[PDB]
Parts: structure tokens; C-alpha cells; sequence
């Protein structure tokens, strides 16, 4: 048989006005380094943290020179600056790139002798526990602050870094990348605008929905996945409509995002995540809504009775995805008491349809402002390059590149995918 | 451009001087080339897979994509960091020093079944061992192989590699392949695929090892669960129209659990066959006595109609039961390399064992063997089964393929390829290949 | 222009010249082809035009525009239509 997982960072401090009491316990430490973004650095947020540090008085410096993506260039200039400083504490601020880049630079600082490529190709995925990783955290060590509701990078031991010369994407993933320390306060995220709220919320929603039906879904993930899913359905529309006039829904959905981040940190992601990643990469589309336009077709792709064409090991652990969707729907009260599976599924995806309507997103990729000429030009290699992007992937039914383009064109055009 | 023997010997001398200078390189610098080449190879798996599919004319793109990924990742990971340059072991107190040194020039023969994966495999291992290689691609699936060779060569070039180390034919011909096979300047030859070429490469008066496979039998007894065996065998056989090496070729079913297994195939895409269409397909499997090539990697419907029969389009494998006779003349007894299967009707466990043995000598290579049985109640069966069989791999309740849920089924197995032997005669248990076969060691005593 | 021409002949030659000249440089020919949602275009071109009037154009423009003509031009250009009367 096989084995399976649940590993989390040790400590989370998380609320409304938690930040000062959160950082209070950081007395005995002396040095520090800060990573953040230039925009937030301009905003009156970094001053807050540096003042609270000077309250004890810490040799500190901020790095606000991270852009939307890890660079394989910014990472080592930051690592070199800090190893010149040699701090023992590292603080990450924001969402996505500032955090994982920090991770990278920190681990680069941890062993300033190991080169990048052997690390990059040695560690792509998990259950490949061959063989070992150099010890980290011996001299510096990681505390994390989220700002955006909708991403779980604060907790997952994941990173992806891009070549500047070729734009090559490098996924690095193994459990030591989890920060020791996580903080989830909401005062930072009260004025954030729509539909950026919608963007993050739908990103996290995708994460949870793929996590539950993942083939790696342990008994441990399902509870908090369904809890985040249950809580989202009442406080996303209010928070999208109301805020910061609604200081109830916003922090709550922030917590949902954190819960999802906890959830899929063990039950890995699926194909739709990879294709959203790519499509956003080429067309400069943000994540969070790139996947959102996909999921309907995705589930219509996944929801099948018994096509034993590329399914594997079908009958040992995964009973059926359709059953899983029906359980979610009826558990969500999204089904008439006397119902079959299929109509429960129908109600479920109709629910998410009217949901995404409520949060003001388009219905097709062309409706998003995407030309069809370059779309058809690039979709051929898009589907192929998406076939392999770590997706692989807890996807129960194996895909073939042919189906991918069909889904892609359906997405570009609308059109409920029913056979 | 390489089409005649003149330019052939020209690039022979060229890559000879190239390897001569390449073999003086230090470990710490060949390592980064190793990493860069492995990464670049693992990047563009799909353009190569599409190229191979279109050039071959058959196969499944995604199987080739996934096997490219698995090949590149596994070959890099298992051979990340190994001491291969300079001194290897030392006894200073005795002054006895043992170093290694590369071999030189090797030829590589590429079949159409796996034209691109084997290419990157051999290329990366050669480059790791500071040696040179020339390719004999098959004329059918060649342009994909050549394109992969240029891509990996260029990725090496942008790493400080010499001007080239890689040679290959253009428009490959039997005369050029024989001229290079008997060329003086080559040190080793690596032949894989059809049995006709491997014996000729053996009959070369030169070092040679051939990675091949024979008829892979699986025996299923009564204490076996039917469903798990059926599902596993169907997934393994359906992988890429059964073109993977060391794939299943005949099934042994014991008496008591026979007809329910047969109807179990009837309950799925397996299309049973017991009539003159067994002959209609026996003709087309074995047209010349030498494995008719018009069925290579072809779907069940296509092979059924070319046999002369209609079959429901959803079917994937054709099940032959006219296999009461056990000998070479049985077309089913030969390996099929296609989504086709012939089964046996065994009497008991030991009749099944004898039939399995009678299968295994036909291949001539002891490569793999399958047992589908209850595990914890019959360990006597397990060890006796191991005693009677002589194959490199013994699997119990395990598919003879790669990839189930999660990591890999099984995660701790080498590919069905890479298992070759230095002989062909009989019971030649195929063995995996490593740089120990590809580097010569010398020692000095003081 | 042909040596024997009238003015308008030369004029159409002029703007034809610019037409496929700007064709040569791979640019959309209607602002919808430039990727603009047009419902709101119509919704908000109204005040767009009024500020388009007095935006310092004023303006060595030899002729007065009024609000109407701007709107005609904007819609014609968005659709790549020739503003002609």
C-alpha cells in the first residue's frame, strides 16, 4: 500500500487587530530582514512594522523590489544583500511573489554554496521522497504575513521561479518550505477593491473545489475544505457588495482563504490551476479569474459516469467524482430532498454560475477582451504544454491534449458543455 | 549532411577528435552541462512527442509525453552526482590508486516504437560518461530522432561542450549501418528492438549488448480476485496500444476460475474471439512468419477490420482462446506489440507453471513474469513460483507497466527498457545498464 | 497625384495613401477591432464629446465643431466607418 500526509506550520496568530500582540513574542531575536513590494512600501504599512520592531529595536532592512513574479534575478540580489547583512529573522509581507521569493532567497542564504539547477530539477514533486534536502533554518528563520484574501502561499511549501532569459518556469515543492510562523490579520485588508476581492475569492474557491475531489484527498482535507466552502456562500456576496462597511464578511472570507490554503497544502491541485497559470502568463491575465472562467467546463469534463478510456486504478480509492459533487451539493443544501446525482450536479454548477454572475465577471475569454486570432494560434501549444504542468495533479481521470483544446474553445465561447 | 561513407568517415574523424578533447574534462564542469541538458530535454517533451507521433503514423501523444517526462526525470535523478572523472579510490598506505577512464565511440540503434525516449536516454548517459555516440535511426521515425539530437546537442553547446559529440545518419540505409557497425573507430554498439538486428549486432566480433523482451506471461490462480487482475491487465495493455517493451503477451487461466474470467472480459471492452476470425487475425499477426508490421500500435477496430471483421468501436483488445497448443508456430505465442491478447486454459497451479515456463523459453530472454494470486495465504505458492521461473522481474499482483495513482506503479521500478543482456541464446536474464559498463577502470600499485 | 487632377482627386489619393500605409504597420481599423466594449462606448461618448469640444481645441481648427459632429466621428471611427456627408 501507500502512505499519506498532514503537515502544517506550527504556529498561526490570526485576527482583527492581531498584529501587535502577534509580533510581541519576538523579543530575544536581534537581526531581521523584510521582504515586501514597492507599492505597499510606499503605502503606510511597512512603517508600522518597522516601528513596532524599533520598539524593541532591531537591525532591519526592507526589500520592496519584488514584482508580480519571481525572477531568478531579484532572488539572488536580495539573498546577497541579506547575507551581507546576515539576519537571523526574515519577515514576508503580502501575497504570492514576495513570500515564495523570500523562501528562495532565504534557502539560498541557508546554503550559499549549492547551485540552483540541481535543487530545481531535484525537487519538483512529492511522494518522490528521494532522497534528501540540505538542512535549513540553522541561522535565519521565517515569519509570514498575508494581505490578499484568496491565496494559500503563506502556508504551502511551494514556489515557482521564472527565467528572465527564456521565461522558464521552475516549480519547487517540499514540506520544509512551510514558514514556521503565520499571521492572518484583517486591518491590512479592509479597503481592498472589487473585484480584486472577487479575484482572490474565486482563486481560493477553485483551490478548495479541486482539493476535495483530488485523488490525494485524505480524510483530513475534507472537513476544512467543506467548512471554507460552506462559509464562503454567505459572506462573499456581502463582502463583495459591502466593505469595509462590513467588517464581518471580509475577515471571515480572509479566514476561508487561509483554510483553503491549509487544505490543498496536503491534497494537491489539478489541471485547471495549471491552465489558468499558463493562460494568465501569456495574455498577462491575473490569476483568480483565469481559472474561474474554466471550472464549469472543467467539472463538466470531470463529471462522467464511467468512461474507462484514460482512467486508472479506478475502483480502489476513488468511488466516483459525481458522488463527490452530489455529496457537496446536498451537504450544501443545493438539492431537492428527493434527487438523483446528476440533477444535484446541475444545481451545484448553476449555483456557481449565478455566483460568478453576482461578482461581475465575463462569460467567455473573448468577453474578457481576448482576440481569437492569437487565441487559435496559441491554443495548440497551450493545450500540450498544459498536459504536463504538474497536473499530475490529483486529477482522477487522465486527460489527453485533444480534450484540452475542446474545453479551451468552449471557454472562449461560453456554451454549457453537455453530452 | 550524412548519406554516404565519405562524409561518414569525415564526421567519424571529426567526432573522434571531439571526444578526444572532451574526455579531458573535470567532474565539476561536466556536472552543470549534465543539469542544463537534462532540464532542456525535460522542457520540450511535447513538441518531440507530437513529432514522433506524426512521423511514426501511430501511437498516443500523451503516453509519449509522460514517458519522456519519466525518462528524463528518472535518468537525471538516479544519476545526479557520481564520481566519474579522475581518481576513484585510493590506498595511500599501500599507494594503490584506482582511476576510471571513458571508452570512446559507440553506435546507437533507434527503433520506431520509442524513437525519441531512447535517444535522450543514450545521449544523456553518454555525455555523463564523457564518451561519444553515433545514431542509426530507423528510416520511418527518424526526423523526430534527428531533431531531438540537434536540440540536446545545442543545449550541450551552450554549456561549454565541444563542437559536437553526437553523430547520426541522414536517410539511414542498411549499407551505412553495416559499414559503421564494422567501422574500426567505434568501441561499442547499443542495439534495441527487433530480434533480427540484435543477433546481427551480436554477430559482429565487437562488444555488444541488446535490450530486448520476450512473450511476457501472467498466471492467475483461483485464490486470485478477478476484478483487480482484469483491471490491471486492461490498463497495462491499453497503454499506447501495447507498444511498451516487456508487455504482456499471453495469459494463463486455471480451470476453476476460467469461464468467469472470460465473461469478465466480455463485460468490458475486451472482445473475445473463438471462430475463423481467430484465423483471420492469425494470418495478419504472422504474415511472413516474422510479425507483420501493418498492426504496429494500431487500435482494436483497425486491426479487426484489416483482419476482415467488424468489431464494436468501443473495444480495445481482442482475446484469442484458440491457444490450447503451446509452441512457436502459434501466432499468439509470439509477442504482439498491439492491443491483442491470447489466453490459456490451465488445469491447476503446476500445469499453469509448466505452461508459463513453456512461454518463457520462447522469448529466449528472462525479462519479466506476472502472477495474480492471493498473497498472505499462499507464500508456498510465491516461493515455488519464484523457483520455477527465470526472469529478471517477478511481479505478484502487480501490472507490468509504469504509472497508476500517485508516484508510479510501481514507484521503485526501472522502465521495462534499459534491461539488456550480453547474450541471446537462452535464459539470458536481461540486466540494467550503468556507467560501470561504460567506463574502464585502471589501478596502479606502488 | 496625377499631373492632371482636381483637388478632391488628390485628397482621396492622400488619405488612401495613409490608409494602407497605416495598414502596413499592423494596426486595427475600427476601435472595436482595437478591443473596446462598445455598449458603454455609446453610454459615455455623450459626455466624452462635450469635454472633447472645449479641451483646448481651441485649437487652431479652422472650422467649428459642435457636439453633434464629434459624436458622428467617434461612432464612425469606432466602427471603422467613413465619416462622410
Amino acid at each position: 500500500e501507500n502512505m499519506l500526509w498532514h503537515k502544517l506550520p506550527k504556529s498561526i496568530y490570526f485576527r482583527r487587530g492581531s498584529l501587535p500582540i502577534a509580533l510581541s513574542d519576538l523579543e530575544g531575536k536581534k537581526r531581521a530582514f523584510l521582504v515586501t513590494d514597492r507599492f505597499l512600501f510606499n503605502n503606510g504599512y511597512a512603517d508600522d512594522v518597522v516601528a513596532l520592531l524599533k520598539a524593541q529595536g532591531m537591525e532591519v532592512q526592507t526589500f520592496f523590489e519584488v514584482e508580480a513574479d519571481p525572477t531568478l534575478s531579484v532572488v539572488e540580489k536580495g539573498a546577497a544583500a541579506m547575507q551581507s547583512f546576515q539576519p537571523d529573522v526574515i519577515l514576508a509581507l503580502g501575497g504570492g511573489s514576495p513570500m515564495d521569493a523570500a523562501k528562495i532567497m532565504w534557502v539560498m542564504y541557508e546554503h550559499p554554496d549549492t547551485h540552483f539547477e540541481e535543487l530545481a530539477m531535484r525537487f519538483m514533486d512529492i511522494r518522490k521522497r528521494i532522497y534528501k534536502f540540505p538542512k535549513m533554518g540553522k541561522k535565519a528563520e521565517l515569519v509570514c504575513i498575508t494581505t490578499t484574501s484568496g491565496t494559500g502561499s503563506e502556508v504551502t511549501p511551494f514556489a515557482v521561479v521564472t527565467d528572465d532569459k527564456t521565461g522558464a518556469k521552475y516549480p519547487l515543492a517540499d514540506y520544509e518550505l512551510t514558514p514556521q510562523m503565520a499571521i492572518v490579520d484583517a486591518n491590512l485588508v479592509m479597503n481592498m477593491p472589487k473585484s480584486l476581492t472577487a479575484f482572490g475569492g474565486y482563486d481560493a474557491v477553485t483551490h478548495a473545489l479541486e482539493a476535495y475531489v483530488s485523488v490525494l484527498a485524505n480524510e483530513y482535507s475534507d472537513g476544512q475544505a467543506l467548512q471554507a466552502l460552506k462559509m464562503l456562500k454567505e459572506y462573499l456576496p456581502s463582502s463583495y457588495a459591502n466593505g469595509a462597511k462590513d467588517p464581518i464578511a471580509r475577515e471571515k472570507v480572509h479566514n476561508a482563504a487561509t483554510i483553503a490554503g491549509i487544505a490543498f497544502a496536503n491534497a494537491f491541485l489539478g489541471v485547471c490551476h495549471s491552465m489558468a497559470h499558463k493562460i494568465g502568463a501569456e495574455f498577462h491575465l491575473p490569476h483568480g479569474l483565469a481559472n474561474a472562467l474554466l471550472i464549469a467546463n472543467v467539472v463538466r469534463y470531470n463529471a462522467n459516469d464511467n468512461p474507462t478510456k484514460q482512467t486508472a486504478f479506478s475502483q480502489y480509492d476513488r468511488p466516483q467524482a459525481r458522488r463527490r459533487y452530489a455529496e457537496v451539493a446536498d451537504h450544501l443544501g443545493l438539492s431537492q430532498p428527493g434527487d438523483r446525482t446528476a440533477q444535484k450536479i446541475e444545481r451545484l454548477l448553476t449555483w456557481l454560475d449565478e455566483l460568478k454572475v453576482n461578482l461581475d465577471i465575463p462569460k467567455s475569454i473573448q468577453a474578457a477582451g481576448v482576440a481569437e486570432a492569437d487565441f487559435l494560434a496559441k491554443v495548440d501549444e497551450l493545450a500540450v504544454e498544459a498536459f504536463d504542468d504538474q497536473c499530475t495533479g490529483a486529477n482522477p481521470r487522465y486527460p489527453l491534449i485533444a480534450e484540452l483544446k475542446e474545453v479551451l474553445l468552449a471557454s472562449y465561447y461560453g456554451k454549457p458543455f453537455v453530452e | 549532411p550524412v548519406t554516404n561513407l565519405a562524409e561518414l568517415d569525415a564526421l567519424v574523424a571529426r567526432v573522434k577528435a571531439a571526444q578526444a578533447e572532451f574526455a579531458t574534462f573535470s567532474q565539476e564542469q561536466v556536472d552543470k552541462i549534465f543539469r542544463a541538458a537534462s532540464l532542456a530535454a525535460n522542457q520540450a517533451r511535447i513538441p518531440l512527442a507530437q513529432m514522433a507521433v506524426e512521423e511514426s503514423g501511430m501511437g498516443i501523444v500523451e503516453d509519449k509525453v509522460i514517458k519522456n517526462h519519466f525518462a528524463s526525470e528518472f535518468i537525471y535523478n538516479k544519476y545526479k552526482d557520481e564520481k566519474t572523472c579522475g581518481i576513484l579510490e585510493e590506498d595511500d598506505n599501500l599507494g594503490t590508486m584506482t582511476i576510471a577512464e571513458p571508452v570512446g565511440i559507440i553506435c546507437g540503434i533507434v527503433p520506431t516504437t520509442n524513437p525519441t525516449s531512447t535517444a535522450i536516454f543514450k545521449s544523456l548517459i553518454s555525455l555523463k560518461t564523457r564518451n561519444g555516440i553515433i545514431f542509426s535511426p530507423h528510416p520511418r521515425a527518424k526526423n523526430s530522432t534527428n531533431a531531438a539530437a540537434k536540440l540536446v546537442l545545442d543545449a550541450a553547446i551552450a554549456a561549454g561542450a565541444p563542437k559536437d559529440i553526437i553523430g547520426w545518419i541522414d536517410q539511414p540505409s542498411v549499407e551505412l549501418s553495416n559499414a559503421l557497425m564494422k567501422h574500426d573507430g567505434i568501441a561499442l554498439i547499443l542495439a534495441t528492438g527487433g530480434p533480427g538486428m540484435v543477433k546481427a549486432a551480436y554477430s559482429s566480433g565487437k562488444p555488444a549488448i541488446g535490450v530486448g523482451a520476450g512473450n511476457v506471461p501472467v498466471v492467475i490462480d483461483e485464490t486470485a480476485d478477478i476484478k483487480r487482475a482484469v483491471a490491471s491487465i486492461l490498463m497495462s495493455k491499453t497503454f499506447d496500444n501495447g507498444v511498451v517493451c516487456a508487455s504482456e503477451q499471453a495469459a494463463i487461466v486455471v480451470s476453476e476460475v476460467y469461464d468467469e474470467v472470460k465473461e469478465r472480459f466480455a463485460t468490458h471492452k475486451a472482445h473475445v474471439l473463438s471462430k475463423a476470425d481467430a484465423d483471420k487475425v492469425r494470418k495478419v499477426l504472422l504474415i511472413d512468419g516474422a510479425l507483420n508490421a501493418k498492426i504496429v500500435g494500431q487500435p482494436a477496430a483497425a486491426i479487426a477490420e484489416m483482419a476482415g471483421v467488424k468489431v464494436p468501436a468501443d473495444t480495445k483488445v481482442l482475446v484469442g482462446e484458440g491457444l490450447g497448443k503451446v509452441s512457436y508456430d502459434d501466432e499468439f505465442a509470439h509477442e504482439k506489440l498491439s492491443p491483442t491478447l491470447g489466453l490459456f486454459r490451465a488445469d491447476n497451479f503446476e500445469d499453469a507453471v509448466a505452461q508459463a515456463v513453456t512461454m518463457v523459453e520462447i522469448g529466449g530472454i528472462g525479462h519479466t513474469s506476472g502472477l495474480y494470486t492471493n498473497q498472505d495465504v499462499n507464500a508456498d505458492r510465491i516461493r515455488y513460483f519464484g523457483d520455477k521461473l527465470k526472469t529478471a522481474r517477478i511481479l505478484v499482483n502487480i501490472p507490468t507497466t509504469h504509472g497508476g495513482i500517485g508516484d508510479l506503479y510501481n514507484f521503485n521500478v526501472a522502465p521495462s527498457l534499459t534491461l539488456g543482456c550480453g547474450s541471446w541464446g537462452g535464459n539470458s536474464i536481461s540486466e540494467n545498464v550503468g556507467p560501470k559498463h561504460l567506463i574502464n577502470k585502471k589501478t596502479v600499485a606502488k
